[PDB]
């Protein structure tokens, strides 16, 4: 129900956020050039996966700024790297003492006009962070331009920088390239991160909570109530099943669901679950089910494990000798650390200034 | 039709 | 405290020890 | 040309106008559709090669006014049904221009009582303009309704009706009625369908007579009452331009016409009006009341009905009362008729076996579509009497400044942009 | 058009021993006045049968419908030929001339929920 | 609860008219505490910079 | 010199537009209030001064209105027509086909007075900020343009059967046909009970029929099953003038499903809540309700919000019901965002002795507490900026140099 | 070869669709200089366990002798709501890059 979803999000919100960050960190470092233009969530109860994916692949599109000094913000992506360089130039300006002599003028050479246009665009992107609301410009008392009231020509205007191939080093040059920001902005425009994202959630209460969670930060998310077997026809760049396989009902065919998820993946399908015996068995069965696809089809499409498994054979921890007697030597999990929230701190009789989230994941 | 049932008795002008 | 999830359990596995409800309390 | 059938959905009245006085919120002014030639004969007096008749139009106007006003009591109820129509005429002569309607809840919080006061010329002769551009041998007459100062006006009639605005009870109105029409159709063979000569019955033409002569019985030459079997034939109605019909049912006007007709016949037998043995003396109604008790089944037209009357009491303290319904005139003698009509077969039963309940299903009752009373006056003594009692006749700068101020602001600002 | 195609599909059904069939006439083009054909068929069938047993109206432009619910064998044979006579005569009068006509039926010896008589005219 | 006073500074006034119940006070505080303290940008340096 | 033209579809050729409803009443309820009177007085003051006589150029006077649901521009067009030169409208329909009406409004009036965005109403607060609009208007439900369209699936009696994808805009996922083909019986019953129209036994019966007669190829078969479960759908299709309780289970089920696959409950709840935040002080919000659950939700939200107070409610005129065929239950709720606490005014009428006693008990037991010490809670504050935070805003403009760390 | 399909639809509607298809087929093939010499039709029984029927319809023709619309061969079915803006199809060059008319009318 909706109250059950509220409680689930409050108690397991931070832990799931931590796990998704711990997974996306390794994903970003391992596949630095990946950028999920299109995303799918299988069972996005509260949209924590969407929030983390937005934070990693587009940290400059959020309502609020991220914490810069945190290790979680240093991602290996291309878009994250672009934003990191943009933010780092500020700290470099801080490191050096410059003249900072602005040139304030009034009505009465053209470089002043163009730099003023650039500063106006900078202010436009500044107000989005400050007010935590895009389109905040229109609500001002300022006059509206008569050019694009419906914005149709802006959306239907052909870009002159995107061109097909036919249609037409040295440290100093590298330093100049990195100093020039226009190329960085053009690269960001070429890389539309998470432009279209669909989230699947049959539970009405969880869907209701996730819509609210995601509306402020990730715009234009398509919410599906069910994952149809006919929906294989569309593949997404990123497909995440975060803490869902374990909660799929036993009456439904988990193998069919997982095969559909893989066959509708244009990319880096990510399974995440809480470290448990049942969850680990589910994740290992899924590992085997997808790895069964190695001997069929085009080679350039077969599944590969990018993390955590370096081998594609059976899990030596799942087939260990000690694990038969010892329950500790059975799970190939990993650990996430977070600052426990007051809900968890109250639900436990301990202060727990640092909460622990064990997760098993498969990319 | 009901109007066709009344037309045998007589016609009406609406 | 636990029975309030009875209204959330789906109809199928709702009366598992008795495959019917007419004869149910 | 004729419209002898008229769906109940349409009415004879145009949009009503609520009065702006705070204490006259219940008061509305009604303007009737004279323009339509369809309602023209029903909303205007008939002309004889004048008849003074009013029940043809007074009842219609009152009933349709209440039908229009039904919405404020319907509350979304499935069906709306009118009844208890009382009329009292203060001046038999003269036509009607408009009416004032005051509506209240009556007694029950589930009905809507109305009070109609009719205002218009008290003399139709003045407005009459005979033979205007006759052309063909039969001229077409026209009336000047709204006249500046050439016409003297005053209250002509006062009426009151009430609608119940209730639901559709399946039992009393669907499958008992279903059985009653079938029983009447089966009984159709019992009667002899011979009409009566209208000369001794008050009508001019044989096309507007619905009263079977072989089944008209009188007690002591009509001195104790009378009975008559009649049929409102669709054939009679179609080629008669006064009255219309519904899909199946017969309106109150075409039900009360038969009452007026049998009253004229019984008056001839009782020596109350001069027979034809020349001009015809058709007694006219001054004040009449008509009610429909539950279940409020309508009068089926195509099946016969038996009307029954009381002995005429000739008035030289009325038995009914001083309120609306009794005559509001004094002078020449009047004739009082209590009437009740039965439409159904109460004597048909089908006793298949004692074990079952034959009476709860195949039993039925000859319903009373319309009951009530009428007061009539001889056509020759219309001008002898005068109304008794007296009733009275029911007869922006700041906004402009604000709007002009607004326009000042708008046109002043238009320049700056 | 200089060539027109007319499709007359007769759907035969029967339930609880009462056999009915519905003819549907459709023209290829729009310029034809089909209210006139409906008029002509009404005039020619009011004499042959009561309207309680058949009904013909216009479903839309250039398409007409004609049902018969309870009709004897001989009477149905009358109705079919009369409707076809009027169709061909009306179309030819409009300024056309019949070139070819050909029909087909569903063999369906086993019981079939619908039988279809597809008649095709070229004008 | 009188609107003027704080939530913990329970008021000593006994009147009824200019008061709102404590459930209403709680709802108002929940609807009112919906803003984030601004995040210092210059105070802390970037992880990549460090 | 050839022209390229995209062939029109049957829907494009035969589309019809939603008729206007409560034009004068909506105008009185939306261009009316303290904000409206102050705007008019500002126009007076400016006209008086005019008779007397790089930076962001501001408007001297303007009245801003948001249309969370612009279908046909009739309501969005009324505020611009019957208004004056000092009016502006921003429309946020969820359907991309409403730009057809938006284009007409832009062509008629100025492009500086109209704006359009293809988004759901719940995201208005995300696409704007608090205290941004003087007026807001919400007209949920379906537009007549979508009812007759064979592609939208709202079309009834549909001789032949269509795809029953009766949903608003692409922002939703699965349509009604596949929703009924995939959903579970318990899920359908629980989802239907959220709107009240369909009592538990009726919901159980209808969901049982659906689950037993799945799968559904198209609308004609879905409707056959719905016909068997319950009574025949009433005449007049979706718009039935009969009472809510006496309307057939088939009609109630269709309406409930149409709401279910559009999340109308959540959409309207968040629209009202977000409007009460993004409206200006003593601004005006109008919302149209046509179903009992909508009326109930509006009443409860206005009675519980600690700034909203219901100004008045207006029913639909029977003349409009007759001419345009609207449901006779359609009413208009005009709400106003009190600048101060509205509870001082609401307790004038809603305060019982039991409520007083439970309030005293709550104060004694300290139930009205919240959270201020805790990781996320310690970072939150009221709307007005703090002294310690004005410093953060003034300081994150230029950082100092540092040698060590 | 070409293809045409319909869904479950009233018998009169299906007859209209097929009659229109055949009328246009004859008109199109006659536009090429061919006059319809002969034709015929055949309807087969329905499949044993299914209501599927097969109708084989043949024509034989003997030889007798500006705005273009963009239309994809394989159409795109249209679910209720549009998934892209109304103007998404059109591409328009940059306003600055636009140039002046060389022709008139
Ligand atoms: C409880 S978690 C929700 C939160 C989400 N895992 C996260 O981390 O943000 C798993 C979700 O999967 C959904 N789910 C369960 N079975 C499903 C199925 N068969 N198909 C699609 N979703 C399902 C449930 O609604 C549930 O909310
Ligand atoms: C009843 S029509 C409004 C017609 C027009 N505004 C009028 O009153 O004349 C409602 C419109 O709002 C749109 N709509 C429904 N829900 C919406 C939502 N949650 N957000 C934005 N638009 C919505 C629908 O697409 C529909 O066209
Ligand atoms: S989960 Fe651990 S033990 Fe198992 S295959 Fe992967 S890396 Fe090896």
């Amino acid at each position: 129900s909706t109250n059950d979803a509220i409680g689930y999000f409050l108690f397991r919100g931070a832990a799931m956020y931590a796990g998704m960050h711990r997974v996306f960190f390794e994903l970003s470092k391992q596949l630095p050039h990946f950028v999920p233009k299109t995303m799918l969530d299988f069972g996005a109860g509260t949209g924590t996966a969407i929030l983390v994916a937005k934070e990693v692949y587009d940290p400059g599109s959020l309502a609020y700024p991220l914490y810069r000094s945190l290790r979680q913000t240093m991602q290996g992506n291309d878009s994250s790297r672009t934003h990191q360089l943009s933010e780092l130039r500020y700290d470099l300006k801080r490191l050096q003492r410059n003249n900072e002599e602005k040139k304030k003028v009034r009505f009465m050479k053209r470089e002043i006009a163009e730099v003023a246009t650039a500063a106006a665009t900078a202010k436009k992107d500044r107000l989005v962070r400050e007010a935590h609301a895009r389109y905040r410009d229109v609500v001002d008392g300022t006059e509206w331009e008569s050019g694009d009231p419906l914005g149709e020509v802006r959306a239907s205007t052909e870009d002159p920088e995107d061109v097909i191939d036919g249609e037409q080093k040295t440290w100093w040059e590298k330093l100049i390239d990195v100093e020039n920001e226009t190329a960085r902005t053009r690269a960001a425009r070429r890389l539309r991160p998470l432009q279209e994202v669909t989230a699947v959630e049959p539970s009405p209460g969880m869907m209701e909570i996730g819509t609210m969670v995601l509306h402020d930060d990730v715009p234009n998310v398509t919410w599906k109530r069910y994952l149809l077997p006919e929906d294989e026809a569309i593949q997404h760049d990123l497909v995440v099943a975060a803490y869902s396989l374990s909660e799929i009902a036993t009456s439904e065919n988990r193998r069919r669901i997982v095969q559909q998820l893989w066959k509708m993946t244009k990319g880096v399908l990510v399974f995440v679950e809480f470290a448990n015996l049942n969850n680990f068995n589910i994740l290992m069965e899924a590992r085997d089910w997808i790895l069964e696809e190695k001997d069929v089809g085009l080679w350039d499409w077969q599944p590969t494990i990018v993390a955590p498994c370096p081998h594609e054979h059976r899990c030596p921890l799942r087939h260990c000798k000690t694990g038969v007697k010892r329950k500790r030597m059975r799970i190939c999990s990993t650990e996430a650390h977070y600052r426990s929230t007051f809900v968890e701190v109250w639900a436990r009789h301990m202060p727990l200034k640092v909460g622990i989230e064990p997760i098993s994941y498969l990319i | 039709t009901f109007e066709d049932a009344n037309n045998m008795i007589a016609p009406n002008a609406p | 405290w636990a029975a309030k999830f009875y209204g959330q359990v789906t109809f199928g596995p709702r009366n598992y020890p008795y495959p019917s409800s007419r004869w149910l309390a | 040309s004729p419209r002898w059938l008229r769906n109940p959905d349409e009415l004879c009245v145009a949009a009503l106008r609520r009065s702006r006085d705070v204490n006259k919120i219940n008061s509305y002014v009604a303007t009737y559709k004279f323009d339509d030639p369809q309602w023209a004969p029903l909303l205007l007096p008939e002309v004889t090669l004048i008849s003074h008749n009013k029940m043809i139009m007074l009842e219609c106007m009152s009933r349709h006014v209440n039908f229009s006003l039904r919405h404020i009591v319907q509350k979304g109820h499935g069906i709306y049904l009118i009844y208890h129509a009382q009329h009292s005429i203060l001046q038999p002569k003269g036509l009607v221009e408009q009416s004032f309607v005051t509506c209240s809840f009556g007694i029950r919080g589930e009905r809507l009582r109305t009070d109609i006061v009719h205002v218009g010329p008290i003399d139709a002769a003045d407005v009459m303009e005979l033979q205007p551009s006759e052309g063909h041998d039969h001229p077409r007459c026209c009336f000047n309704l709204y006249q500046k100062s050439d016409v003297r006006r005053g209250v002509i009639a006062v009426s009151q009706v009430e609608g119940y605005g209730t639901w559709f009870q399946r039992k009393p109105m669907l499958w008992q009625r279903s059985r009653r029409i079938g029983a009447l159709q089966s009984q159709l063979g019992a009667f002899a369908y011979d009409l009566v000569d209208p000369h001794e019955v008050g009508k001019w033409r044989d096309c507007e007579v619905s009263l079977l002569a072989p089944h008209m019985r009188f007690f002591r030459n009509g001195l104790n009452g009378a009975e008559a079997v009649g049929i409102i034939a669709s054939s009679q109605v179609a080629q008669q331009r006064r009255l219309y019909l519904g899909e199946f049912e017969a309106p109150a006007i075409t039900a009360l016409d038969a009452v007026q007709q049998l009253a004229h016949a019984s008056a001839l037998r009782c020596k109350l009006v001069t027979p034809v043995v020349i001009d015809m003396e058709t007694l006219l109604p001054l004040s009449w009341a008509t009610r429909t008790p539950p279940p409020y089944v309508p009068l089926e037209a195509d099946l016969p009905f038996k009307l029954q009357m009381s002995r005429p009491t000739v008035f030289a303290a009325y038995p009914t009362g001083g309120t609306v319904g009794s005559p509001f005139v004094r002078g020449a003698p009047m004739m009082m008729f209590e009437y009740n009509m039965h439409q159904g077969v109460d004597h048909y039963v089908y006793d298949d076996a004692p074990s079952a309940r034959p009476m709860k299903w195949w039993s039925q009752k000859s319903n009373m579509p319309y009951s009530g009373y009428m007061y009539f006056a001889r056509s020759g003594l219309v001008d002898r009497f005068t109304p008794s009692e007296d009733i009275p006749n029911p007869l922006p700068t700041k906004v402009v400044q604000e709007r002009l101020r607004k326009y000042r602001r708008k046109q002043q600002e238009g320049h700056k942009q | 058009p200089d060539v027109c195609v007319v499709q007359v599909c007769d759907h035969m059904q029967h339930d609880q021993g009462v056999k009915r069939h519905a003819l549907t006439i459709t023209y290829g083009a729009d310029g034809f006045q089909l209210r006139s054909l409906i008029r002509r068929v009404r005039r020619d069938l009011e004499r042959q049968l009561s309207s309680t047993y058949w009904q013909c109206y216009q479903t839309n432009e250039r398409a007409a419908f004609f049902v018969t619910t309870k009709v004897a064998n001989g009477t149905a044979d009358l109705l079919t030929t009369s409707v076809t006579q009027q169709l061909v005569e009306h179309t030819e009068s409009m300024g056309y001339s019949l070139a070819s006509s050909y029909v087909t039926l569903s063999p369906d010896v086993v019981h079939t929920s619908v039988r279809m008589l597809i008649h095709n005219f070229t004008f | 609860h009188k609107p003027g006073e704080s939530g913990l500074q329970a008021g000593s006034s006994t009147t009824i008219a200019g008061k709102e119940t404590w459930s209403q006070f709680s709802t108002k505080m929940r609807y009112g505490r919906r803003r984030i303290r601004v995040i210092d940008v210059a105070a802390k340096m970037s992880y990549e910079y460090q | 010199m050839k022209r390229i033209v995209v062939p029109h579809r049957w829907s494009e050729m035969n589309r019809v537009e939603h008729p206007p409803l409560m034009m004068k009443q909506l105008f009185q309820g939306v261009c009316g209030g303290l904000r409206w009177l102050e705007t008019k007085s500002l126009a007076q003051y400016l006209a008086v001064r005019a008779i007397e006589e790089v930076t962001k150029q501001k408007r001297l006077v303007s009245y801003d209105v948001l249309d969370c649901t612009l279908g046909s521009g009739y309501h969005a067009g009324a505020v611009l027509e019957n208004g004056g030169p000092y009016t502006r409208v921003v429309a946020l329909d969820c359907d991309h086909d409403a730009m057809h009406a938006a284009r007409d409004l832009v062509e008629e009036f100025g492009g500086d007075r109209f704006r359009f965005y293809c988004c759901k109403m719940s995201e208005a607060k995300a696409m704007f900020g608090e205290r941004s609009f003087d007026a807001i208007m919400i007209d949920g439900g379906v537009s007549d343009t979508q009812l007759e369209d064979p592609e939208r699936g709202f079309l009834l009696d549909d001789e032949g059967g269509h795809r029953l994808d009766m949903r608003f805009g692409p922002q939703m996922g699965v349509g009604a046909l596949e929703y009924l083909n995939t959903v579970s019986q318990h899920t359908l019953v629980s989802s239907l009970l959220a709107y009240g129209l369909l009592e538990y036994g009726q919901a159980m019966k209808m969901s049982r029929a659906i689950t037993r007669r799945k799968p559904f190829v198209d609308s004609r078969e879905v409707l056959t099953c719905i016909e068997q479960a319950g009574d025949e759908l009433p005449e007049g299709g979706w718009r039935s003038q009969g009472s809510r309780r006496k309307s057939p289970m088939s009609w109630k089920f269709l309406t409930s499903l149409r709401c279910i696959i559009n999340n109308e409950m959540y959409e309207l709840r968040q629209g009202i809540e977000n409007a009460l935040l993004m409206l200006r002080d003593d601004g005006r919000l109008v919302v149209f309700s046509r179903l009992p659950w909508e009326e109930r939700l509006v009443r409860g939200t206005v009675d519980d919000h600690p700034h909203a107070l219901l100004s008045y409610v207006e029913d639909i005129s029977i003349d409009d019901v007759q001419i345009y065929g609207f449901t006779r239950h359609a009413k208009m709720w005009v709400i106003t965002r009190a600048a101060s606490s509205a509870y001082a005014l609401k307790n004038t009428t809603t305060l019982t002795e039991e409520k007083f006693r439970e309030s005293s008990v709550r104060w004694l037991t300290g139930m009205y507490a919240g959270q201020t010490h805790g990781f996320p809670a310690n970072n939150f504050t009221f709307e007005n900026f703090e002294r310690k935070e004005w410093v953060t805003l003034r300081r994150n403009g230029k950082p100092p140099p540092v040698d060590v760390g | 070869a070409a293809f045409f399909v319909t869904t479950k639809v009233a018998n009169g509607t299906a007859d209209l669709l097929t009659t229109s298809v055949t009328q246009q087929l004859v008109e199109h093939t006659e536009s090429m200089g061919y006059s319809l010499a002969s034709s015929y039709v055949t309807l087969s029984p329905d499949v044993v366990h299914t209501s599927v029927r097969m109708l084989i319809h043949n024509f034989t023709f003997r030889r007798s002798r500006e705005t273009i619309e963009a239309e994809p061969n394989i159409p795109t079915m249209h679910v209720g709501p549009r998934r892209e803006p109304l103007n998404a199809a059109e591409s328009i060059p940059p306003r600055n890059e636009r140039a002046v008319n060389i022709w008139t009318v």
